């Protein structure tokens, strides 16, 4: 198994891991990755009864960063770039990872690109009546919150009194878990619950309470154009929802104690062309200008190393049926055609 | 058409060339030398050398075609191919040490095979003669009931009793069933086969 | 001149489209309590309540449901006025399916608030009576292409000769969409319809929950009543083209919407020909904008059965919920 | 109007602001560096964006931010 590596910690990865793949747990991709995983590899997880990812220099280099990261500074931005399908999800996913591992409180976003587009339950806020609700897209993320980081709920604990309505309220003091529940279990406030908990998660990890790590994908939806409208079919901008108004104060780098770390995503972005994939093309000028200063990491296709590792990976695993995949013409022809491009090759592979 | 008499049709079978020329026959010697003097038509838009191209699986995806719109034919091909290579390996995952062995992960030779199960070998033929119509049992071609099978499997996926299931799981479940000489297809060339039995006695009238 | 697609035709859904929680939503939005409270001065009691919080069996009767269903129409118009002005500025085309066709004439300035609300009630409370004359009901049938309607119709009646009643009533009541029809009469030949629908060739049928046969003969004793309240009421020219049910056209003099408001009420409802006379154009020329200012969405339904690309820019007024709170 | 105009001065800028809130809270909680930053955000800015003028940013944002 040369597309294999035995060292299952992804704390002790380096460059001569590079090219091999190694396995997530069960339980680590029930706990770790509820709804993170892109679409298309939970199929592979589930054909193969295994996850296994890739150790590539694009999460080697981010996780390098995160290592020697000094706490005290403000949180450092991280934004992987590339072409469409290149593995920059899989490179969030990774460094979400090892950041689980260590204790780090986990705040995920899957796709912020959903925010922004077909949402059929629009309400408006009763905390500020000039932003809309999506309370549909709030549980949701609530849910797979809670599980990510259940450990920490009652450890968390509120410093102020949150007031649901006249009859339910927060008191100071009561574990951050109870706000997530009141978002779980009445809708209503579930938007209003979960800027609560990003509210509070930025304050408590400046005192030093925990290490918090803002992992956010398809993080060009923020700063962009929404495809949501009024009942005077009027446009929508993203800074009128409450779940994007929210989640930009996260992006701002105005507290410590943690890494923000995005990943940009042409795939499912609003008005922007199937070729751009660079930071300020994806993002545009305010955009840009919010994530100024900010750190960029490129991710691109396979090396000739890493697409020689998935190809034994997927042989390893029988997913290659033609007779003429395991030969090396047939090896010469997918590389041809995908051009090393890993969703290409994977798909490729999938039918053959 | 736009070609003249003179243009020979290509052939595109890369093997073919690299034979040696000890091997090469008189007559194979003899037919080299005369297509160096014929004109060539130029490849079409379709086979290739490649070593994964499959003419069969060419033919049902031009079979499916709507409109001329290949890039759709061709994506529900593949996603066919996918579906029955995960449903496929489902079923291995699931099956005994000894019932592992017998399980067949390739949906190249799954499609082979589920329309080789279909194919009917004798068909009828129309004939009014006594001013009314006669069905003839005749020996159908090899080309005519490969045909027919492609045909009679689009034509099952494409009833509308099968209500918002997409195509792909259809002719998925469709190929599986032929694979293990089951669903309404094989039912349809048993019928084919019966009703033909049923009147041998008109083979007369051929 | 205008092009289709600035251009606007609103649709004004009928009975059959009530709905507990009907009205909330377009409450807080200009003129609609004045409305409400128009209501209750002409009819007597609070309609406004029973739209909002209802058993539904209350809303479901006849001589509540109509009048809740023309002020909820209107309700709506005001609401899409005020949200959108150029739509309502820019109106070619209006229809109602059977009790909202009062509501386009109000909103086409044929008739007041009062009139119009008078003559909806006065029509729920004898149809009411005359539904309870004889028994009777409505049946949806959706047919194929080798479903013959009249036909079974026919069969329908023979039953129930061999029965014996004077005279059994089963004819085609609406054309709603292509091989989708609701017949209307006794209960005898609808059920009769129902246990041979095999036999006719009926993919579906479903009774509807109405209280009898309408837009039949059976309704003859509630043409009489009607027609003295419309005679005080002084009808003018509509000002947008609203088209009628009896005969699917637009009305060209206001002197004959007296008689024709009459005859809807005993003659089968042209739904699809009103499609086809406010839709049908060469294939590629561009639509107006569609409009269902009222509670339900079936005319969307109905559209999309009937025309696609016309269902393409259709939308609807949402009359139990507001986004923004005016 | 500055979209009229064809120039993204540095002077005055979002980017200048951010980058000097950045350092006075390095500095609490503890140039050509700033030259270079500046150079790299008006040529991505003003020029064509390239993966080359995306490292060069890249290279100045780490020496600025003690990333290595
Ligand atoms: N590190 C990796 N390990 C295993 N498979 C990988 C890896 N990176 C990429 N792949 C393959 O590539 C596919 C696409 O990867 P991924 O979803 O991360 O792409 P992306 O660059 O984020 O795409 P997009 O631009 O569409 O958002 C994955 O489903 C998997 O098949
Ligand atoms: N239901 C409810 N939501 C609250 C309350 N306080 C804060 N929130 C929500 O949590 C988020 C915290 O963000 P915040 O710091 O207050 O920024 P702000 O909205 O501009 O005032 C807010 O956007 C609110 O949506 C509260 O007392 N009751
Ligand atoms: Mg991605």
């Amino acid at each position: 198994a040369i597309s294999r590596t035995n060292e299952n910690d992804p704390a002790k990865h380096g460059d001569q891991h590079e090219g091999q793949h190694y396995n997530i747990s069960p339980q680590d991709l029930e706990t770790v990755f509820p709804h993170g995983l892109p679409p298309r590899f939970v199929m592979q997880v589930k054909t193969f009864s295994e996850a296994c990812l890739m150790v590539r220099k694009p999460a080697l280099e981010l996780l390098h960063y995160l290592k020697n990261t000094s706490f005290a500074y403000p949180a450092i931005r991280y934004l992987l770039y590339g072409e469409k399908g290149t593995g920059k999800t899989l490179s969030l996913c990774h460094v979400i990872h090892f950041c689980a591992k260590q204790d780090w409180l986990i705040l995920h976003i899957p796709d912020a690109h959903l925010w922004v587009k077909n949402c059929r339950d629009l309400l408006q806020s009763s905390y500020n009546k000039q932003r809309f609700d999506q309370p549909l897209e709030a549980s949701t993320w609530l849910k797979n919150f809670k599980t990510t980081n259940e450990r920490f709920l009652n450890q968390i604990k509120v410093q102020e009194k949150y007031v649901w309505n006249k009859r339910e309220s927060t008191e100071k003091g009561s574990p951050l878990g109870e706000v997530v529940e009141q978002g779980i279990t009445r809708v209503r406030n579930a938007t209003d619950a979960v800027g609560i908990v990003l509210k509070e998660l930025k304050r408590q990890s400046s005192l030093g309470m925990f290490h918090l790590l803002v992992a956010v994908d398809g993080i060009n939806a923020l700063w962009g154009r929404t495809t949501l409208k009024r009942e005077d079919k009027s446009p929508i901008a993203p800074e009128e929802l409450a779940l994007v108004h929210n989640l930009r104060k996260m992006m701002k780098n105005d507290w410590h104690g943690g890494a923000i770390v995005s990943a940009l995503s042409q795939t499912g972005s609003l008005f922007k062309p199937r070729k751009a994939y660079l930071p300020q093309e994806l993002l545009g000028k305010e955009g840009f200008d919010a994530l100024d200063p900010f750190i960029p990491i490129l991710v691109s296709n396979y090396n000739p190393k890493e697409f020689e590792s998935c190809i034994q990976y997927y042989l390893e695993n029988n997913w290659l049926q033609h007779e003429k995949a395991p030969t090396e013409e047939g090896k010469k022809e997918l590389l041809f055609l995908s051009n090393a491009n890993p969703s290409l090759l994977e798909r490729h592979c999938a039918y053959l | 058409s736009r070609y003249s008499p003179e243009f020979k049709d290509p052939l595109i079978d890369k093997e073919y060339y690299r034979k040696p020329v000890e091997e090469l026959t008189e007559e194979e010697k003899y037919v080299r030398e005369l297509k160096k003097t014929q004109l060539i038509k130029a490849a079409p838009a379709g086979k290739t050398s490649s070593v994964f191209e499959d003419p069969v699986i060419s033919k049902f995806t031009n079979m499916m075609m709507i409109g001329g719109n290949k890039v759709l034919a061709r994506s529900l091909m593949i996603q066919t191919l996918e579906a029955v290579k995960r449903k496929q390996f489902e079923k291995y995952h699931a099956a005994s040490a000894e019932e592992q062995a017998t399980i067949e992960r390739n949906p190249y030779t799954i499609f082979h095979q589920a329309l080789k199960n279909c194919e009917p070998m004798i068909g009828l033929v129309p004939i009014l003669k006594g001013g009314r119509f006669y069905q003839v049992p005749v020996p159908l071609p090899d080309r005519r009931r490969r045909f027919l099978a492609m045909k009679w499997m689009i034509t099952e996926c494409r009833d509308k009793k099968h209500q918002r299931t997409l195509m792909p799981e259809k002719l998925s479940h469709k190929l599986l069933e032929a694979f293990h000489n089951q669903g309404p297809v094989i039912k349809r060339k048993h019928d084919l086969h019966k009703m033909a039995e049923a009147n041998r006695a008109l083979a007369h009238y051929r | 001149r205008r092009m289709p697609g600035q251009c606007s035709v609103l649709l004004f859904p009928g009975q059959g489209s009530q709905v507990v929680g009907m009205g909330r939503g377009l409450l807080n939005y200009p003129r609609v309590r004045e409305l409400y409270a128009a209501a209750r001065r002409v009819l007597g009691y609070d309609l406004l309540e029973l739209s909002l919080h209802g058993p539904q069996e209350t809303l479901d009767r006849t001589v509540h449901c109509q009048p809740a269903i023309f002020v909820a129409s209107l309700a709506a118009v005001e609401k899409l006025h005020h949200l959108q002005p150029s739509v309502i500025e820019n109106c070619v085309a209006a229809a109602g399916f059977s009790v909202g066709e009062f509501a386009a004439l109000v909103f086409a300035g044929a008739m007041e608030f009062a009139e119009g609300l008078y003559a909806v009630k006065i029509r729920a409370e004898a149809m009411q009576e005359a539904s309870e004359a004889v028994p009777s009901g409505m049946l949806s049938v959706l047919g194929q292409p080798q479903s013959k309607f009249n036909f079974a119709c026919l069969e329908a009646r023979e039953h129930c000769k061999s029965l014996g009643i004077e005279n059994p009533v089963c004819e085609v009541s609406n054309y709603l969409f292509p091989d989708c029809r609701v017949i209307s009469g006794h209960q005898e030949a609808l059920r009769f319809l129902q246990k041979n629908s095999s036999k006719f060739h009926f993919r579906r049928t479903r009774m509807l929950p109405v209280s009898g046969a309408f837009h039949t003969r059976l309704m003859e004793p509630a043409v009489e009543p009607l027609t003295q309240a419309l005679k005080a009421v002084d009808i003018k020219k509509p000002l947008v083209s609203v088209y009628s049910n009896v005969h699917a056209h637009r009305y060209r003099h206001p002197g004959h919407i007296h008689k024709l408001l009459a005859q809807q009420l005993v003659s089968p409802v042209k739904w699809e020909q009103t499609m086809h006379a406010i839709y049908e154009r060469k294939k590629g020329r561009g639509f107006p904008q569609t409009f269902e200012v009222g509670p339900g969405r079936q005319l969307g339904a109905i559209l999309k059965s009937c025309n696609m690309q016309a269902w393409k820019s259709y939308s609807a007024v949402d009359v139990l919920q507001t986004l923004e709170h005016v | 109007t500055e979209a009229d105009m064809e120039e993204y001065i540095w002077e005055n800028s979002s980017s200048e602001r951010n980058i000097l809130e950045t350092l006075l809270q390095m500095k609490a909680a503890e140039t050509k560096e700033i030259e270079e930053y500046k150079k790299s955000v008006v040529s991505l800015k003003n020029e064509e964006e390239n993966e080359n003028s995306i490292s060069q940013y890249k290279e100045s944002v780490k020496r600025l931010l003690n990333v290595t």
